[PDB]
């Protein structure tokens, strides 16, 4: 009968769909490797999918996945066991080197652009029309670290133009230079900004940006990675 | 056994218990102390369901079913052959769920991310405990809990619901269905949006989040935003389950009559409680 | 306490955004609406503009007519008594024509005619809106994903009040317009077909409904878990993978030994949701036409 036919046909379909879904999710990170960087023996039941290409806007070129997977950077880590499956220890300074929770990716060293081709993120002092419309304005507040010591003061807010969002807080340090702090990692209070992931002595170590009126995807990743990493390594 | 970009993340640290005794992986799985605990509870619990299969006299997955103690046992312990096995398994079930949650917290501390995931999971655990623990204790017997069986647990849903007429009238049930119905709509949209922008018409350049916001404004006059839609999704979900737990914590305790009758408070409001004509006059 | 990012700590506002242009007929866009500080704590504060145009106005008009038509009937029944109308708002109901009338448009108003009228409007209201979500994507040059997903919802809707009633032979098998009213219809439908829990498509639909809640709970929590590395900027993370996509994928791989990609998870998402009404529509279409009692059917598959 139809009912019995329809329900079997459905399971066949569902089997094909899960096959399509799983392979689509293999466009990044594959093939699997051994802890030494070499291709693993067992790659699993599903095969890599036929490559697809994205045409990036604003003349940024194209992208094709799956494709050549390379960290394009040195990983300061070493084995702690003679067998597979154990922790890899930081050979130097985890914060400085950028491994573990403080890891970053080698994203393009260009800024994200909006629909018209203009930098997506900009400090407010350079964003025409933008202002703080609700909540406590942080500009001018002193910044405290997880060690309860003051590390600086906020001098500006970096905002997302097309999505009208505060993404970064620009902070001035004791030596007169600035740094960026992820909006999502700070706690704005009545008379101060609290940064629990970093202690006063680690703010200078935050990676800096080259241009003073724009951040690149690569710089954002280094900045964010570094600050999140403080949650584990800054405990001391 | 590793994703191309995985090694840099596999560092020591983040564990809540045992220091580094269980700080290692098995294939793609992270272990941890709680990794071992959930294995303990799960095997034990599985074994017990197998011993329940023998006593019942069947190996058919569609027939096997572990029942809770009969009401005559109240909240006390009962013989394995009749409710004991169910009580023990529920402890193992509970032990495996919580352990899984805490294992997530550890994976969380190692990766340096937020705790949103284990937090969201805890709401499902709360729903489970409401049906096999909180409600039963408030009613006075393990007998009100649900059985563990593919079809026998559906019967329970059907018989429990009908014990109060049409369960559709449970007011917290109505709210809860709204969040479930809405969460799905929101998921279909979010998914379709992100995909129509990343996979535009053949030959065209990859659209931007601006096109995503423009598309929705043109359509319904408002866009919640890339960050807003993820906050919304988390919320609709946890809300659907929070009200589910609620519609049931109040059924059999503070209200035990027909749910449809509960609606008379509204119609009996003095002002119109007697005016003629209509449906209730 | 560390910031969780459910509500913004600070709102920032700039000039109203008139959105992208592409091939959109700018002559059809209204003007920016006001800015909502209330909404801005959770997401975008900008209301409007909106794009109307032919199809847009046809639906909105057709839609209100379906709405008013019903409301006329509610008042009739409430005897034009405002207090009554309110007391029994959830109880009123516009029922379809009786079995006798079959599938003709001859039944009298007070016997099913108004229903047929109200339906006709809702039928125009919905289909024109569908064309609207297709056209609005075309103008901007985006994929038609939203339109196709929405079709799946129309499917179940179409099956409940149009396709099944026809195949059955009378507008009688359709659903009534009323709050409590359509709840009873639903409960009934189940009883008359020997318990829907025995319908396999019903149980599948539920799996996907529960699955949709699990997934969005999973997906949303994750993006907020890695929003500290710019994770919500999903489109650019697809074109140029960052730590957000890596930690997001590794969290789940370490948890359940398998994972998704920034683009992939959205394919899981659109399908988990879409299948709810896809599987549902089928289960309902076969009820009463091919299978009379699902219990009996579950005994002998045929
Ligand atoms: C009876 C039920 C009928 C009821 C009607 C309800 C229909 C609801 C449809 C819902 C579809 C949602 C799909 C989401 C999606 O991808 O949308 C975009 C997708 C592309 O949109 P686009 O804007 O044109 O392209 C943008 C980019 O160029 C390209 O963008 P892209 O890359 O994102 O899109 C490519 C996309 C292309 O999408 C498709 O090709 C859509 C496929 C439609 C399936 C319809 C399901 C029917 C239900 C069958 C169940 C059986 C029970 C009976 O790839 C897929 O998603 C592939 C789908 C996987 C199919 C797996 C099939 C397995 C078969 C068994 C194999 C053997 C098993 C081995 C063991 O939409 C379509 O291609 C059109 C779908 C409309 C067909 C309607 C059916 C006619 C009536
Ligand atoms: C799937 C099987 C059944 C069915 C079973 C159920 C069940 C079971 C329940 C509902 C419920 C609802 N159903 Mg139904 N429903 C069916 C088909 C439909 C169709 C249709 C075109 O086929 C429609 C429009 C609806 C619509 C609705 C909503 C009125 C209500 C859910 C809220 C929600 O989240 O909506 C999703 C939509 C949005 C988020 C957008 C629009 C929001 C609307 C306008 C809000 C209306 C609020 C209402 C007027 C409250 C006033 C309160 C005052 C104090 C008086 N159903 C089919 C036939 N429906 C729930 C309920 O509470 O009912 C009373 C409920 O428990
Ligand atoms: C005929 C019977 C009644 C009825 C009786 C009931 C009853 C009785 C109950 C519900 C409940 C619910 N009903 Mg009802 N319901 C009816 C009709 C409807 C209709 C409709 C359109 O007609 C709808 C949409 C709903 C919708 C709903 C949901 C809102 C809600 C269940 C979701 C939930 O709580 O999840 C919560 C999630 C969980 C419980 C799962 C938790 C998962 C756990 C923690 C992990 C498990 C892991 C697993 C073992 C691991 C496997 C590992 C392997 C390696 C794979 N009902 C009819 C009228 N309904 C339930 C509720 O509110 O419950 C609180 C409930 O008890
Ligand atoms: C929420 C209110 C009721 C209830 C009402 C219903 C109703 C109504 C229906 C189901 C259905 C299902 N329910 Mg239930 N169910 C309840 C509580 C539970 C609990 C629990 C630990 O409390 C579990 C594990 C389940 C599990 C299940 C699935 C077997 C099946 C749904 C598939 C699905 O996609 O689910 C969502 C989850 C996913 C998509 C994730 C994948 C996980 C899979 C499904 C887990 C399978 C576990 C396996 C059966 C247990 C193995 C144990 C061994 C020891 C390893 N239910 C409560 C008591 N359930 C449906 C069905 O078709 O039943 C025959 C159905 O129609
Ligand atoms: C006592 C009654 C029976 C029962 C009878 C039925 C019946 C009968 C049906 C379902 C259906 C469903 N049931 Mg049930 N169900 C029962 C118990 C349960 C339980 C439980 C835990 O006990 C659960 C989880 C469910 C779950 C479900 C869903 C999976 C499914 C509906 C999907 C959906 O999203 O519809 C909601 C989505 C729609 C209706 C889509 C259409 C929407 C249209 C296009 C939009 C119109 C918009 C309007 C014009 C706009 C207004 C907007 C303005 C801005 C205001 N049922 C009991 C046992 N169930 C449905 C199904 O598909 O079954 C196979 C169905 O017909
Ligand atoms: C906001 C609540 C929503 C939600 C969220 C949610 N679920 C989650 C998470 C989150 C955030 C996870 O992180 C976790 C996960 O890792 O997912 C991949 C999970 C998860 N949600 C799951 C299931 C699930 N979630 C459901 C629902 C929901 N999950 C809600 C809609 C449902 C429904 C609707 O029924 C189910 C079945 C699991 C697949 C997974 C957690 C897996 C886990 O904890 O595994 C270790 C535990 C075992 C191996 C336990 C075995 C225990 C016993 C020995 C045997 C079984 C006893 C049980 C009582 C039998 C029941 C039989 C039935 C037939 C009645
Ligand atoms: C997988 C299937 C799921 C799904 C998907 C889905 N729904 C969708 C889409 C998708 C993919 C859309 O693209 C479409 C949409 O555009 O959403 C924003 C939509 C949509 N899903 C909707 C509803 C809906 N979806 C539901 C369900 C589901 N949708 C499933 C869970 C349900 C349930 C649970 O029953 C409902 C009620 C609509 C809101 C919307 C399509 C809008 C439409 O068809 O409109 C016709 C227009 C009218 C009826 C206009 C009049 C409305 C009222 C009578 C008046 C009040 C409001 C008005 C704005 C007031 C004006 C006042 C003046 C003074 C200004
Ligand atoms: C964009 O970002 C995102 C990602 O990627 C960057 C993601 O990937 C994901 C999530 C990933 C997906 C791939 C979605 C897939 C779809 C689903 C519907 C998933 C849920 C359903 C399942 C059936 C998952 C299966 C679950 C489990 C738990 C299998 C477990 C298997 C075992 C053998 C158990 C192991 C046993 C124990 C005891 C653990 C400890 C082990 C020891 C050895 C000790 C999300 C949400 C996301 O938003
Ligand atoms: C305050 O007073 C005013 C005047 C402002 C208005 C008040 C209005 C009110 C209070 C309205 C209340 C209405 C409500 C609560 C409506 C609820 C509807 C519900 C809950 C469910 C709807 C179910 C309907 C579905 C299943 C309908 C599907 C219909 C179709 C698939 C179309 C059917 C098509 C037909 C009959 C043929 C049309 C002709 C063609 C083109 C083939
Ligand atoms: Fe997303």
């Amino acid at each position: 009968d139809l009912a019995s036919l329809a329900i079997y046909s459905f399971w066949i379909f569902l089997a094909g769909l899960i096959y399509y879904l799983q392979t689509e999710n293999m466009r990044e990170g594959y093939p699997l490797e051994n802890e030494d960087g070499t291709p693993a023996a067992n790659q699993g039941p599903f095969p890599l999918p036929k490559p697809k290409t994205f045409i990036l806007p604003h003349g940024r070129g194209t992208l094709t996945v799956p494709g050549p997977e390379s960290e394009d950077r040195p990983i300061a880590l070493a084995r702690t066991a003679v067998s597979e499956g154990f922790p890899h220890a930081p050979t130097g300074d985890p914060m400085k080197d950028g491994v573990g929770p403080a890891s970053w990716v080698a994203r393009r060293d260009l800024p994200e652009l909006d629909g018209h081709g203009h930098n997506k993120i900009k400090p407010m002092k350079a964003a025409a029309g933008f202002h703080v419309s609700a909540g406590k304005n942080p500009i001018g507040l002193p910044v405290r670290g997880c060690d309860l010591e003051i590390a600086g003061k906020v001098v500006d807010i970096w905002v997302d133009i097309p999505e009208q969002m505060a993404r970064f807080l620009e902070v001035e340090l004791k030596d007169g230079s600035t740094r960026l702090l992820p909006m999502q990692m700070v706690k704005v209070q009545s008379n101060r900004v609290h940064v629990n992931a970093l202690s006063s002595d680690l703010f200078a170590g935050i990676p800096t940006i080259k241009s003073p009126t724009e951040v690149t995807l690569l710089e954002e990743d280094k900045i964010c990675g570094y600050v999140a990493g403080g949650l584990m390594y800054a405990a001391p | 056994a590793l994703l191309s970009f995985e090694r840099k993340y596999r560092v020591p640290g983040g564990t809540l218990v045992g220091g580094n005794l269980f700080d290692f992986w098995v294939g793609p799985f992270y272990v941890g102390f709680f990794g071992v605990a959930t294995f303990f509870f799960a095997a034990l619990g599985i074994i017990l369901i197998a011993w329940s299969a023998v006593l019942q006299g069947t190996w058919n997955p569609q027939l096997i079913s572990v029942y809770p103690p009969a009401l005559e046992y109240g909240l006390g312990g009962a013989p394995l052959a009749k409710g004991g096995l169910w009580q023990i398994i529920t402890i193992c079930a509970t032990g495996a769920f919580v352990s899984w949650a805490l294992r997530e917290v550890e994976i969380c501390r190692k990766l340096g991310i937020g705790y949103h995931i284990p937090f969201a999971f805890a709401f499902a655990i709360l729903a489970y405990l409401t049906l096999v623990l909180f409600r039963p204790v408030m009613m006075g017997a393990w007998g009100y809990a649900f059985p563990y069986g593919i079809w026998t647990h559906l019967d329970w849903v059907s018989n429990t619901g009908y014990t109060y007429g049409n369960f559709h009238y449970n007011p917290a049930h109505m709210i809860a269905i709204s969040f479930f119905f809405t969460n799905a709509l929101a998921l279909a949209l979010h998914g379709a949006l992100v995909l129509s922008a990343a996979n535009p018409e053949k030959g065209k350049e990859m659209r931007t989040p601006d096109h995503e916001d423009t598309f929705f404004r043109d359509l319904v006059g408002y866009s919640i935003g890339t960050l807003g839609i993820h906050r919304l999704g988390l919320l609709l979900s946890l809300s659907a389950v929070f009200f589910s737990a609620l519609c049931m914590i109040i059924t059999g305790t503070i209200w035990f009559d027909q749910w449809v009758d509960w609606w008379q408070w509204w119609v009996k409001l003095p002002w119109w409680a007697n005016i003629p004509g209509g449906i209730n006059g | 306490a560390e910031y969780q990012n459910i509500f913004s700590q600070v709102q920032v506002r700039g000039p109203a955004d008139l959105g992208m242009l592409e091939d959109v007929n700018l002559a059809n866009r209204s003007g920016v609406g006001p800015f909502s500080t209330l909404l801005g704590w959770f997401g975008n504060a900008q209301l409007g503009p909106i794009y109307l145009g032919s199809l847009g106005v046809l639906s909105l008009f057709s839609g209100l007519m379906w709405f008013f038509t019903i409301g006329i009937w509610f008042w009739y029944q409430a005897g034009w008594n405002p207090a009554v109308f309110l007391r029994d708002l959830f109880f009123f109901s516009l029922e379809p024509p009786a079995p006798e009338y079959g599938l003709s448009f001859a039944a009298p108003l007070k016997e099913g005619g108004l229903w047929l009228i109200a339906s006709f409007f809702m039928f125009v209201a919905v289909w024109s809106w569908w064309g609207r979500t297709y056209l609005r994507a075309q103008a901007l040059g985006m994929g038609k994903h939203t339109a196709w997903a929405f079709l799946s919802a129309i499917w179940l809707w179409m099956v409940l009040g149009f396709i099944r009633p026809i195949l059955m032979g009378s507008w009688s098998e359709a659903v009534p317009y009323g709050i409590f009213s359509h709840l009873d219809w639903t409960n009934n439908f189940s009883l008359v077909h020997g318990n829907l829990f025995y319908n396999p498509f019903h149980g599948l639909s539920i799996a996907f409904l529960y699955g949709s809640a699990l997934l969005f709970a999973m997906h949303g929590a994750t993006i907020l878990a890695v929003s500290r590395f710019g994770g919500e900027r999903e489109l650019e993370q697809i074109a140029d993978r960052g730590t957000a996509a890596e930690r997001a994928a590794l969290f789940w791989r370490w948890t359940m030994g398998f994972n998704a990609t920034m683009e992939g998870i959205h394919r899981w998402a659109i399908w988990m949701a879409v299948l709810v009404t896809l599987t549902g529509g089928i289960g309902i279409l076969l009820s009463g036409t091919v299978v009379d009692n699902w219990y009996v059917w579950g005994q002998n598959h045929g």
